[PDB]
């Protein structure tokens, strides 16, 4: 081969990557505890200002899920409050007499909040359904109350 | 390419011509004095047009500053003035007919 | 202590072509097939009787030429005894003297006949020109050959000396010219030994004696030819095997040989190795990394023994971090 | 800030193809291959015994023409002093002169034979035509060779200087005439220097003397032989290398 072959050295990465068919490199990152990853999005996207022209980026993983939406939940708590308000406006069958029991809607979050702190656990879907259990049982019991007075 | 025994070599083309290749050369479009690039964004099967059409307006609004000089966008064919404004128009006359 | 092994091009010491030197019927083979034939072994017999009868007849005619030349010379001597008065003629004096010149010309011509019949008479019996191993015979007994015909008889070699024409690439000769810029493993500078590696895997029981400074260059590929007469008392090695060989290890012992681990082709088209600094915060130095050698790498540039090169921890550490040494 | 590099094959400053000049059988080789050979140094030795019989045969017949020419010479010398008398007449005198002239024809053939066997005697031995480094031997000893045959004996080279043949096709012969038309390759117009890039990249310790004007145009390709006589004091720059060079 040396009758005709020169040779030399250089670089080259074995594992190249392209994301959505576009030249990419894998950028993992975990945040320090106590700071949401959307704060890291605001941080690195304002550090994505420190990028040349013709450069883009992506947030995926569960950051793809939150990249779609972190929480459309408060829209559903909103229209949940709506549908609770009107359905109780049928069960009461009364104008704004239901609004009383709306006051005891937040009275189930209490030991959820504080007991979640005193044991030291944060929000997730189990926490969300914990909210659902509290409001359902609690507000249910209050409907037994206003039904008995009713 | 071929040589002689001395090494009287033949490089490329030397007989020929290198350029970029139109994979055909057969279509001459023209839009008002010159050709252009019309881009057929066809209907998908299950496509959901309106907000998509505004997002294609927004896609123009993604790509617009990255151009060569003189490069000019146009909606030379579009359906969405006829249909977006067919429903702005028809739904408009509809709702004001409900006013009547 | 490094050199380079390569396949060689072994080529026998002697090459000799045996051919017919005279015409005539091959009488008998006076030798054997595949035998050791020294110089002067009388190859095939052809009848010398024409040359011998012409030879002895030629010296007999020489005897008659000096006989009548001797008698006529003695009559010239009579005329020397009789040149005093007018008894002989001067024309008869120098007449018999010129006749003696003619007869002595026949004497010298007869000497050319005895000489030529002696030369061809020596050509009647063939001899081996040089020594060594012959192959097998081509001419049987009773055969008829001719002088100067295009066919040859045989070919001998010699195998206790044996050449090895070294086949070499072109560029590494330049690196051997870098050995000419070095000259340090090259000892005695015309010839020194080179270890054989022959086809059985075993080496030859003695290494060969390598010639260094031949200049025989190919005119198509640059495949260099370097003849090297080697010892072989067993005569078993043949011209064309083709065995390997390598020079005696080695050249200058100072040679920066770092293992492959810290060796970094860094950056593009370049190669540095990172050393620690003296204040433990590390300190890369670009170095000319030469050819890899073994599990290691030759470096020419800069570095010495005792330089605090690393192995392990290079990834948590960038330039500027102190370091506590370990081996 | 220095111009283009291109390849061109080197060739020897001078070769000479040693060829046989007598048909005969090769006796002893008187050299080694790849060695420094000078003009007149003996190379082979054809067996001179056939030319020894030829040589002494020619000298013996030379003595024969001296004998018969001595006879006719003495008959002229002793028919000369007595002319016009009753001793000898014009007749037998002119007989002796016919003997003398025909004797000079015999001496003429004699000097033809001695000159012939002396030039052939000279071409028994095989010596070198010119000086310089020999190539290889072709034929081994004890072998019949022919005068004027196709198989040469060897080929000496000669390298204190060394040529390079500088090939360039016609398609950029016009580009070589573009740098010629710029006049920036060609200043001294004859020979000026050009740096010498061989195979390892380590150049020759000096640049080489490039000839400019002798643009040997091919009948087919326009490929040039700029006979690029380059200094080779090392005598080891290998005519046959396909190496490159860049101009000044």
């Amino acid at each position: 081969f040396s009758a005709f072959s020169s040779s030399r050295w250089e670089y080259g990465s074995p594992r190249l990557e392209r994301y959505n068919g576009l030249p990419s490199m894998e950028i993992l990152g975990q945040a320090a505890p106590g700071k949401s990853t959307g704060e890291a999005m605001e941080l690195m996207e304002q550090l994505a200002s420190k990028l040349p022209t013709g450069v883009g980026y992506d947030w995926t993983g569960m950051s793809y899920q939150e990249r779609l939406s972190g929480n459309q939940a408060p829209s559903l708590y909103a229209i949940s409050l709506i549908v609770v308000f009107l359905c109780l406006a049928a069960l009461y069958e009364s104008w704004s007499i239901p609004f009383s029991v709306m006051l005891v809607v937040p009275l189930g979050v209490i030991g959820a909040l504080l007991a979640a702190t005193f044991r030291g656990l944060t929000n997730d879907v189990y926490f969300q359904v914990g909210l659902l259990t509290t409001i359902g049982l609690s507000a249910k019991n209050a409907i037994l109350i206003v039904e008995f007075a009713k | 390419l071929k040589v002689n025994q001395d090494g009287c070599r033949v490089l490329l083309r030397d007989v020929a011509k290198i350029e970029l290749g139109g994979e055909n050369y057969d279509i001459i479009a023209e839009f008002n004095g010159q050709p252009a690039s019309g881009l057929g964004i066809k209907l998908a099967t299950g496509a959901n047009a309106l907000d998509t059409a505004a997002a294609i307006r927004a896609e123009l609004a993604k790509m617009e500053p990255f151009f060569p000089s003189g490069l000019k966008i146009v909606y030379p064919y579009d359906t969405t003035p006829f249909v977006k404004i067919s429903i702005h128009e028809v739904v408009k006359t509809l709702v004001e007919a409900i006013i009547l | 202590q490094i050199t380079t092994e390569l396949p060689g091009r072994t080529s026998a010491y002697r090459i000799a072509e045996v051919r017919p030197q005279v015409s005539g019927i091959i009488l008998k083979r006076n030798f054997k097939e595949g035998s050791d034939i020294e110089a002067g072994v009388s190859l095939y017999q052809i009848d010398p009787a024409t040359y011998q009868a012409t030879y002895d007849s030629a010296k007999g005619d020489l005897a008659k030429a000096q006989a009548a030349a001797n008698i006529a010379q003695l009559t010239v001597n009579r005329y020397q005894k009789l040149l005093g008065t007018q008894y002989i003629s001067k024309q008869e004096y120098d007449q018999a003297l010129a006749d003696a010149q003619q007869a002595n010309a026949a004497v010298t011509a007869a000497k050319a006949a005895v000489e030529t019949a002696r030369i061809n008479l020596a050509y009647t019996k063939v001899t081996s020109p040089i020594s060594g191993r012959i192959g097998k015979s081509n001419v049987t007994e009773g055969a008829l050959v001719q002088n100067g015909q295009a066919t040859a008889l045989a070919t001998v070699q010699q195998l206790d000396p044996i050449y090895v024409d070294v086949t070499q690439s072109s560029n590494d000769f330049l690196r051997l010219k870098q050995e000419l810029a070095n000259g340090t493993l090259k000892q005695e500078n015309g010839k020194a030994k080179v270890s054989l590696i022959t086809s059985d895997g075993i080496k030859f029981p003695q290494d060969g004696t390598l010639e260094f400074s031949d200049v025989t260059v190919d005119q198509t590929t640059g495949c260099i030819t370097l003849r090297a007469i080697f010892p072989n008392p067993d005569h078993t090695l043949l011209p064309g095997m083709f065995v390997r060989a390598r020079l005696e290890e080695g050249l200058n012992p100072n040679a920066i040989l770092v293992p492959q681990q810290g060796v970094t082709r860094t950056p593009r088209g370049d190669a540095t190795v990172l050393v620690v600094g003296a204040d433990d915060k590390v300190e890369t130095r670009p170095i000319v990394a030469s050819q890899a050698i073994g599990d290691k790498w030759l470096v020419t540039e800069g570095l010495k023994a005792g330089d605090r090169v690393v192995i392990s921890g290079l990834q948590k550490v960038r330039p500027g971090v102190q370091v506590k040494a370990q081996e």
